């Protein structure tokens, strides 16, 4: 209320001067607010395109009357192709229109802002003058093309001069109008009965003009003229096909349906001063070409399917309906709708509609489309919630029925007000039936549109025409080779989630082939000449696009197919020497292995190079592969190498999309105030677009590392296709700058629709890409550097000690490949084991450092350190590769390690090695020496903090202390009540500088629990060179004990939001606060989780992307003898208040344990959900008997059993 | 009956009529209650019989013999077995077109039964022998109880205005429930316009529709108007609130509230009870289609242009009827369940109107050969009814119908709308000039509609009719530990499925061969699923012995396995929807045994034995990969390229197996409605016919247009025609029409 008006009053200077009376009247709120709203509405009524503008920018536009240079940012959204206005020297008279591609359109009569100071007045004048100037230039170009249209053997010079003189859309119109008049005249002349055909003359004229164009495109041209020739060649090939068909079918009359069904043009220049000179008619429709400047748009090949689409869409445009094409993904529905819209010269606004598009949003959009008379193509209209699909049916029907009064001002009912409806507007909806995340339309709405099925586009024709326009002399043979190649790849190769052999892939191959041809021409010219091997260029582009996504088994299949379709053709990949040396250097500064060919690290460098190629071609990427494959390192290395090679600073924004609600990822708009607040992705994109800090000159990489499901990805469908635009429910449109790449670092695409898979370039990272010894080399290289100076010296000689074991076929590799054959409570992934092993080896080095500190004289020499490290290696291998399995599997792994290795090992012949620790003197010491026969006080038995030492207790506590010293997150998984919380708290009570905070995870837990915990226990939010979240208690480390970590429910696409949040804030060390979108970095925060086995009811297996950073320790139920000792201790403790029951302390415990065993095998969780029997019951048993016995002084054994 | 059936589906009309007939029968004068026979009619299939089923003179099938020996239990039919084998005309009667019209007298009665007694006895005989006609006999039964023309108002178009002005009180809302693909809002918009009654229509949703609808109801009940709430099944809570609100309004008369909804089980029950239910459904039969199409189109709109316009609409209507009633035969007819709706007919009429106005500027008596046939045969094949068509086989079907109807030679006198409609009778084109003549021609249509009217074969509804009859009887009858079992099931399955199959050896020469690459991929996938299925069943066995515990996966697997649902884990190759676990397991055993035979053949020989084996296309994970691999093999064996290759198929029933160097054998293909006496097809009345050892040859393409007698038959994986493998070119025999092949839904099935 008050704040909004105060903010908007200060946005401009002259606005305070405007309406000066109310300035003191405000500084009665309802009347002022409604007066301002009515001012904005009547201003939008004066210039209808203001309805495309929001108030926050309309106020600027009206206020910035004097500074016209400010207006040159709002024109990109008020118009279709207009980008800037060409003004006079004093910026008082606008002289013309400038497209974003640099194609001026100079007004015949300039608008002088001096005599039309009001913004709406001269904006309307410039719109009208743009229409008039386009009409007049089209008339002149039509006359010019009529001069040499009726002739043969056109000289290329005059034709090229005409092409360069006039605008691209005007050129295309000129050629089609001339052809339409020629064919009308020929069929009229032969309409007086069957006679000789002057139609052959028109066919020959088209053929010779096409030959001229093909030769003109063989030689190098300026890029703008190259695009003009592209358009003309596509068009005239279409005209040639049409005329050839007419001659074949022997049409004699201008009224035959073989000619009426063709889309025809009629220019009547003597029309008296209106934009209605040009009339475009198909079978029975009749549209007046709207003179909207479209800059230079990319024309489509007019295939028979596109002709059917034109027929149906024009038929639906007649009778004031709407067009509703549908089909699989990537069949040209959106682009065909846009092609028709620009063909008639219509302002076409594309919207990508998601469920956030509601009744009010669609109503405001329709207000805009009606006031301006602009088309609307609502891509994915079935992604709205079916309630809103029903609700907006009322609005669509209101528009259509009110629009039919024109065929009979005219106004309709939209959002409880009357708006002017123009006949020019249309409504189109493109849909994907049967795809995930899609709603089902009401039958009320399906009758408001005309559906059209677009299932099999004519790909052969598209390939032939595109290659022919690109200058390939063998375009027909190339198309006949390439399209069957794709249909056979779709059949011979295995169907994968990331596999795409549709139309989008073929179009990408064709564009890359054209670029490769141009580059090869330039290279030859550095060293006419049109004997290039064109098939080699095709294989070049195909291997640059279809191979990066190939799985190991489908690579030989694709290459056999290439060898059988293009026999005798050889492919020779480039060397990329400069980028390769830059990559080698960067891999040196990041402790990463570099390789070439078959060397160690080869397949990885091939992967990063393929990634660079796909980055060059595409603007949406997906790095797909099992976790632990080097995707993140690949893209980071490439970003640094490109920064140091090309010299452009590379900035990356990593976002986890599933770690936040898409209301926070894209933003929202409150229903009441109708004010839009940005999300996370939108804020990044707006900062890039509004490059206040020069963000447009850098390499911006927005990476989405997370999970892909058709709920938030589809909001970027309009961003990953040729549109390159992000559409918001606010109606704002954000254009993707050319320096921005969008990538998705994902591990699979099982839950992604084909719609998003086709829009992105797939690079497949196998697990063989990142080999084991490559990780070992990284570990050792980081060890010999990066001090955890005497510390570094210990690290260096320890790494020297460990070297012979970390071999490609050494101890660790064989141990790990054998441990893959064991049974683990959680899925066993290589990186989890390796990470636990590396953290414990770091702890071993820290132990050596601590020892050397404890002996200022006589530090540990090379021999003692050698023995200690080479024994701690075996200890840590056993713990890492079997710390999540039962005792039998741990024993089996120990037996295998004893069988293979030559490290000195304990000599006891019948006990497992896991019972043995390594002392600082490098000797195998039994764990049994560390467990004494404790004597608990006769009080405080079964107390919360009392832990009776046990083998499995000391081993597990030592392991947990090792892991928690390096602040590494970890998880304890086991049956309920087995001692996870007890063991963890015992471990932490040894660490004096850590405070633990408990968190209880239910099925309905969201990252909000974590955020509240941080808001309470970490209330400092500091802002040094960034923002850091730190615990309030200085000098202490906050531990978050997250119990039942695998409990929160998976959504429909297999993602747990809080697990993704934790994984993000552990691996990337922080998160995003959805209040400022600023990255917040964790300081002194670590996590420990406790869970039950995934096999348990209500328990979900955790994601491997999460399991990499957290090793898992399996705490099982104490066995019979373990319980016997644990509770005999408590019994002997409590059976002391009455010194006559002493001899009963031993049977009683046994009795207790005996009963427990029976119950645990009688009433399982199979019978009832609550039949879980745990040592918590024995603890309650002892504590209960103790409470009973505490006050009494004497008691017979009968009372004890009672 | 009329008021109830106006709110029921056509399928349940016969059940309700049979119940009403029972009520009338029990209230008659002195005829027997006939409960002893109705008991056998309803629950006579549950009689347990071990080894008494014996066909006589091989004149009966197993099901027929079982049914007759079950029906022999009744006192009247104690002599069925002797009587059927003592009569020769019974064989003729069994294979008759409409046996229910004339049923032989086989029961023995001491007294001459009343006509209702004969009706029910013939009902039992029809149920025993020819259950396909059972439903068609059931109608006859009702005809003898409630009198014929009892179930006849339903065939007529619905009369909204009479019921709304008469049979509906203001308080009771008018519920209009539409099946998937239908809507009723247009009917009421037309009704309100015709009655000159102002109607306020609102779509329910978005929380503004609620406020607007409440305001509209409030103003309408005190003034007298019509209110529509469209698609009001997306706000069930507000719908409860509306049901509560209507009960206490006491509105002005002439007020009406119409609630348009889809048939979904989440509609409130109390609202259904407090309203008047009208079910809108695709018409039954072409006759009802035509009648309601004509009733929809105003008579003023017909015969405004020259009189030939009247005929156009008629053809149009007839055309629409066909493409509305081929949908009820979705596998054989329209291969996909298209939503050919009333908007299609409205748009077709609009285009016909506009183009016939343009072709003849008012002048009457336009020439039959001067009407713009082209402007309609293509706007309705490429823009109106072809707009919904996905594949090209349905498109060629639509084009066949259009080119056979919308032609100049339809204003003749001997033009035949349909052929072999009664096996020999041809539906003749009516010779009318005015609309009323065509309406009368429609109303005299015989009630012997068969799928042969639609172009489909006459046996395209046998399964559907039997299922309908069984459903009727089940509805009538309804209206009147697992651990041991799973252990036995899983043990039997594990015995049934063979053990794991051996892989294929990788040699230096085998790796290049495309056939070997495909076969290795198949054997590897088969071994992977074989290990998984076998160990899953072994885990279930151990769980059902009590030895092994319960896992979340084991829980899900067992839960969906006792119910007969095929587990999502096992489904990795394409299977028809609704496949049971038992059929799936038999199929899996067949596929694994085929892969085992392949593995032994490959072990015996690497190159000379992977091409001389006959591969079952039905029992193959990816048969498209096999086709591509064979093509690639022929391309590599010679200098030919992949693109310059085409398929020629030759059926070799002799099993001589004289395979050429470019020929691959395939077994297990099934023609749907044609036989191959040679490599030439021929239309037949059998549902499917096995093709033994079709040879596939890859020959270099000549880019020559095929002959007239050659037809392009799709090949699908299974009966669910939802996936194309490839297409075959079969030459047809002499005196055959490829259009008849297209209409009769001839195809080839792998499974
Ligand atoms: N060239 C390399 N040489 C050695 N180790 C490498 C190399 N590239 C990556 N690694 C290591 O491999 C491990 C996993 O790779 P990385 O961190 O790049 O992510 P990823 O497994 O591809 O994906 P994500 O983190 O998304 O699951 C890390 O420990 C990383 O240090
Ligand atoms: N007939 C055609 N000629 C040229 N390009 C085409 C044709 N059909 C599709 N494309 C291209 O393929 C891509 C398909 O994009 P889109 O129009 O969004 O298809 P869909 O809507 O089916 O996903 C576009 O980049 C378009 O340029
Ligand atoms: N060796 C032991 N010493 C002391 N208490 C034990 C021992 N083993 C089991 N317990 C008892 O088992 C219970 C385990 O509880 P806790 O560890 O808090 O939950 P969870 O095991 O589910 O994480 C504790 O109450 C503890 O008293
Ligand atoms: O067919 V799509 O426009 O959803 O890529
Ligand atoms: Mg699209």
């Amino acid at each position: 209320r008050w704040v909004y008006l105060e903010g908007i009053f200060t946005g401009s200077a002259d606005i305070k001067h405007l309406l000066p009376v109310e300035t003191q009247r405000f500084q009665l709120l309802g009347k002022i607010q409604k007066a301002l709203g009515e001012y904005l509405e009547r201003e939008r009524s004066s210039f209808p395109r203001f309805y495309f503008v929001g108030d926050e920018d309309l106020l600027e536009i009206i206020g910035n009357s004097k500074n016209v240079a400010k207006l040159q940012k709002h024109f990109k959204k008020m118009f279709a192709g207009v980008s800037s206005i060409i003004l006079n020297e004093d910026n008082s008279v606008v002289l013309g229109i400038s497209s974003r591609e640099g194609e001026e359109v100079m007004f015949k009569t300039p608008v002088s802002i001096t005599e039309h100071p009001k913004i709406n007045e001269w904006l309307t004048l410039v719109e009208k003058e743009m229409r008039v100037t386009l009409a007049k230039l089209l008339a002149e170009s039509v006359t010019e093309v009529e001069i040499f249209g009726k002739a043969t053997s056109i000289d290329p010079n005059t034709y090229i001069t005409w092409i360069d003189k006039y605008q691209a859309q005007l050129v295309v119109l000129s050629a089609q109008i001339a052809w339409s008049e020629n064919v009308e005249t020929a069929l009229s002349s032969m309409g007086g009965g069957g006679d000789a055909a002057p139609l052959h003359s028109v066919l020959s004229n088209v053929e010779v003009t096409l030959n001229v164009l093909a030769d003109s495109v063989l030689m190098e041209q300026p890029p703008l003229r190259r695009r003009k020739l592209e358009h003309l060649i596509t068009e005239l090939v279409h005209q040639r096909d049409v005329t050839r068909s007419l001659i074949k079918s022997k049409i004699d009359n201008a009224k035959s349906f073989e000619w009426l069904s063709q889309m025809r043009f009629y220019f009547d220049p003597k029309q008296t001063d209106v934009l209605q000179q040009l009339s475009i008619q198909m079978a029975n429709a009749k549209f007046n070409y709207g003179f909207e400047y479209l800059g230079v748009q990319d024309k489509l090949v007019q295939t028979p399917l596109t002709d059917r689409c034109y027929l149906t869409m024009t038929q639906a445009l007649e009778a004031r309906l709407g067009g509703s094409p549908f089909g699989p993904a990537g069949t040209g529905k959106t682009e065909s709708v846009k092609a028709l819209g620009h063909q008639l010269g219509r302002f076409v606004l594309v919207f990508n509609c998601d469920e956030t598009f509601d009744f009010q949003a669609m109503g405001r959009i329709f207000v805009g489309l009606c006031q301006v008379g602009a088309w609307g193509c609502f891509d994915e209209f079935n992604r709205l919630e079916e309630r809103m699909l029903s609700a907006v049916s009322q609005q669509v029907q209101c528009i259509q029925e009110a629009l039919r009064e024109h065929s009979n001002p005219i106004t309709c009912e939209l959002l409880n007000k009357q708006v002017k409806v123009s006949p020019d507007m249309a409504i189109f909806i493109t849909m994907n039936p049967g795809y995930a995340g899609r709603s089902n339309l009401p039958d009320n709405l399906k009758k408001l549109f005309r559906s059209l099925a677009m299932t099999k586009p004519d790909r052969q024709l598209i390939a032939q025409v595109m290659l022919y326009s690109q200058g390939f002399r063998t375009a027909e043979v190339l198309a006949n080779k390439i399209v069957p190649f794709f249909k056979l790849c779709d059949e011979q190769l295995s169907s994968q989630s990331h596999y795409d052999f549709g139309l989008r892939a073929l179009k990408s191959v064709l564009v890359s082939a054209g670029n490769v041809k141009r580059e090869r021409i330039q290279k030859i010219k550095r060293e006419i000449a049109e004997n290039l091997p064109e098939q080699e260029i095709l294989i070049q582009s195909v291997c640059e696009t279809m191979v990066p996504k190939l799985v190991a088994e489908d690579i030989p299949l694709l290459f056999s197919l290439l060898s059988d379709v293009f026999p005798g053709v050889q492919y020779h990949r480039g060397e990329m020497t400069a980028l390769r040396e830059e990559l080698k250097k960067v891999c040196q500064e990041m402790y990463l292995t570099y390789g070439d060919g078959e060397e160690v690290g080869g397949m990885w460098v091939e992967k990063v190079l393929q990634l660079y190629q796909i980055t060059q071609i595409n603007h949406g990427l997906m790095m797909v592969g099992p976790s632990g494959s080097g995707k993140s390192m690949a893209w980071r290395v490439l970003l640094k190498a490109l920064e140091r090679l090309e010299g452009v600073e590379g900035v990356a924004h990593i976002i986890d999309p599933k770690a936040i609600s898409k209301d926070h990822l894209y933003g929202t708009l409150d229903p009441n105030t109708r004010e839009w607040t940005d999300g996370l992705f939108t804020h990044v994109l707006r900062k890039i677009i509004d490059s206040v800090r020069g963000e447009l000159q850098k390499r911006q990489w927005i990476v989405f590392d997370g999970d892909v499901d058709p709920e938030w990805v589809e909001n970027l469908n309009s961003v990953l296709d040729d549109n390159k635009l992000l559409t918001l429910p606010n109606g704002e449109r954000l254009s993707l700058p050319p320096n921005v790449r969008i990538m998705f670092e994902v591990q699979d695409l099982k839950y992604a629709t084909l719609a998003t898979v086709s829009r992105c370039g797939m690079v497949w990272f196998s697990e063989d890409v990142l080999s084991t010894d490559m990780i070992f080399n990284n570990f050792l290289a980081r060890l010999r550097s990066i001090p955890l100076s005497p510390m570094l010296q210990i690290q260096r000689d320890a790494a020297t000690i460990m070297q012979p074991y970390f071999t490609s076929n050494g101890l660790v590799t064989k141990a790990l490949e054998h441990a893959f054959q064991l049974e683990h409570i959680m899925d066993l992934t290589r990186l989890r084991c390796l990470g636990s092993l590396f953290s414990m080896l770091h702890q071993a080095c820290r132990n050596v450092a601590q020892y050397n500190a404890n002996h200022p004289d006589f530090p540990m020499q090379i021999e003692q350190l050698e023995r200690y490290i080479q024994r701690y290696l075996v200890y840590a291998i056993l713990w890492s590769l079997s710390g999540d399995s039962r005792l039998k599997m741990r024993a089996e792994l120990g037996e295998y390690i004893r069988r293979i290795t030559t490290v000195p090992l304990p000599t006891a012949p019948n006990i497992p090695i896991i019972d043995y620790e390594v002392s600082i003197s490098g000797e195998w010491s039994p764990w049994q020496a560390k467990v004494p026969q404790i004597e608990v006080e006769t009080h405080k038995v079964a107390a919360p903090d009392v832990v009776v030492p046990t083998l499995d207790t000391v081993r597990h506590e030592a392991l947990l202390y090792t892991w928690l010293a390096e602040h590494k997150p970890l998880v304890l998984c086991g049956p309920p009540g087995s001692g996870k919380t007890m063991t963890l708290f015992s471990a932490l009570r040894a660490l004096p500088d850590m405070e633990v905070v408990g968190l209880n995870f239910s099925s309905a837990t969201t990252p909000e629990l974590l955020l509240k915990t941080f808001d309470h226990y970490c209330e400092y939010r500091r802002t040094p060179n960034g923002v850091v979240l730190a615990p309030v208690q200085l000098g202490k480390w906050l531990v978050l004990f997250c119990d039942e970590i695998n409990l929160p429910d998976m959504d429909k696409y297999g993602t747990q939001r809080v697990i993704s949040f934790i994984r993000q804030m552990v691996e990337h060390g922080g998160f995003y606060r959805t209040s400022d979108q600023t990255w917040v970095k964790l300081e002194r925060i670590q996590f420990v989780g406790a869970c039950n086995p995934p096999t348990d009811p209500g328990r979900k297996p955790l994601s491997h992307r999460f399991l990499r950073h957290v090793p898992v320790v399996y705490v099982d139920y104490p066995g019979p003898a373990s319980l016997t000792q644990i509770y005999g201790t408590f019994n002997r403790a409590m059976l002391r208040l009455i010194p006559s029951l002493r001899t009963y302390a031993e049977p009683l415990t046994a009795a207790m344990v005996e009963f427990y065993t029976m119950s645990q095998e009688r009433f399982t969780q199979d019978t009832q959900p609550h039949y879980i029997y745990s040592p918590r019951e024995m603890t309650r048993w002892v504590r209960g008997i103790f409470e009973a016995l505490r006050p009494l002084e004497t008691l017979p054994v009968e009372g004890l059993i009672r | 009956f009329n008021r109830v059936a106006r709110g029921m589906l056509h399928q349940d009309h016969i059940t309700f009529a049979m119940l009403l007939a029972r009520i009338k029968l029990k209230g008659t004068v002195g005829e027997p209650t006939y409960d002893a026979e109705f008991q056998h009619f309803l629950r006579g299939n549950e009689i347990v019989l071990s080894a008494g089923s014996t066909p006589r003179i091989q004149g009966l099938t197993v099901e027929q013999a079982e049914a007759v020996v079950r029906l022999s239990c009744l006192p009247a039919f104690k002599d069925l077995i002797a009587k059927v084998q003592a009569d020769e005309q019974f064989g003729i009667w069994l294979d008759s077109s409409s046996p229910e019209q004339t049923v032989p007298y086989l029961w023995s009665e001491e007294t001459p039964a009343t006509p209702i007694g004969q009706a029910i006895h013939r009902l039992l005989l029809i149920q025993a022998f020819r259950p396909d006609r059972l439903l068609a006999m059931a109608h006859m039964f009702v005809s003898t109880n409630l009198g014929e023309s009892f179930m006849s108002i339903m065939e007529q178009p619905l009369d909204l205005t009479h019921i709304v002005g008469t049979e509906v009180k203001p308080n009771t809302p008018v519920l209009m429930c539409s099946v998937p693909g239908y809507d009723a809002s247009g009917h009421v918009e037309d009704l309100a316009a015709e009655q000159n009654t102002q109607i306020t229509s609102i779509a329910i949703g978005s929380a503004e529709g609620f406020n607007q609808a409440d305001k509209a109801i409030n103003t309408a009940v005190k003034s007298g108007r019509w209110v529509m709430l469209k698609n009001v099944h997306l706000a069930p809570g507000w719908l409860m609130q509306l049901e509560k609100k209507l009960h206490s309004l006491q509105p002005h008369a002439c007020f009406r509230l119409f609630l348009t909804m889809e048939i979904n089980p989440k509609v409130p029950v109390n609202l259904l009870r407090a309203g008047r239910i009208f079910v809108f459904e695709p018409p039954p039969g072409v006759k009802a289609n035509m009648l309601r199409t004509f009733s929809s189109i105003p008579v003023s709109r017909i015969c405004k242009s020259p009189n030939e316009r009247a005929r156009l609409y008629f053809l149009l209507a007839w055309f629409h009827a066909i493409i509305q009633e081929r949908l009820r035969y979705a596998p054989l007819g329209w291969s996909k369940k298209y939503e050919f709706g009333e908007s299609d007919l409205r748009s077709a009429c609009d285009t016909v109107d506009t183009w016939l106005d343009d072709t003849a500027k008012g002048r009457q008596n336009i020439s039959p050969d001067k009407i713009p046939w082209s402007a309609l045969k293509t706007l309705m094949a490429q823009s109106i009814y072809g707009g919904r068509v996905d594949n090209e086989f349905d498109q060629r079907l639509l084009n066949t119908f259009l080119e056979r109807l919308f032609t100049t030679r339809s204003f003749d006198s001997e033009f035949k709308l349909a052929c072999k409609v009664d096996g020999h009778k041809d539906i003749q084109m009516p010779d009318g000039i005015r609309r009323e003549e065509f309406v009368q021609w429609v109303e005299l249509l015989p009630d012997t509609q068969t799928p042969s009217w639609l172009g489909l074969p006459n046996n395209a509804e046998r399964v559907l009719l039997t299922t309908q009859g069984v459903d009727m009887i089940s509805k009538m009858l309804k209206m009147q530990a697992w651990m041991r079992t799973l252990h036995t099931t899983a043990s039997n399955w594990l015995h049934l499925i063979p053990q794991t199959l051996s892989h294929l050896k990788r040699t230096v020469e085998n790796i290049k061969d495309p056939l070997f690459r495909f076969f290795e991929r198949e054997v590897k996938m088969g071994a992977k699923l074989l290990q998984d299925v076998r160990q899953d069943l072994a885990d279930v066995v151990q769980v059902c012995e009590g030895k092994k515990k319960q896992t979340n996966y084991l829980r899900t697997l067992i839960n969906e396995l006792v119910k007969g649902i095929l587990p999502r884990s096992w489904s990795h190759y394409t299977v028809p929807a609704g496949m049971t676990v038992i059929q799936w397991v038999s199929d899996f055993s067949e596929r694994i045994k085929q892969l085992q035979n392949i593995s032994l053949a490959a072990a015996s020989g690497g190159a000379k034995e992977l091409k001389n084996i006959h591969v079952c296309l039905g029992g193959l994970f990816v048969p498209e990969a096999y086709i591509t691999a064979t093509r690639q093999y022929v391309a590599q064996a010679n200098s030919w390229s992949l693109e310059e290759l085409c398929l020629e198929v030759n059926v070799t029933t002799s099993q001589g197996a004289t395979l050429d160097a470019c020929s691959f054998g395939v077994t297990g293909l099934k023609l749907q409605g044609a036989t191959c006496n040679n490599n030439k097809l021929s239309l037949s009345n059998a549902i499917s016919t096995a093709l033994p050892l079709t040879q596939l040859r890859w020959v270099k393409q000549t880019n020559t247009e095929k002959k007239a007698s050659v037809v392009t038959l799709p090949v699908y994986l299974n009966f669910t025609r939802a996936d194309l493998i490839f297409t075959v070119d079969f030459e047809i025999a002499t005196k055959e029409d490829p259009r008849s092949f297209y209409e009769r839904g001839v195809a080839v099935l792998c499974t």
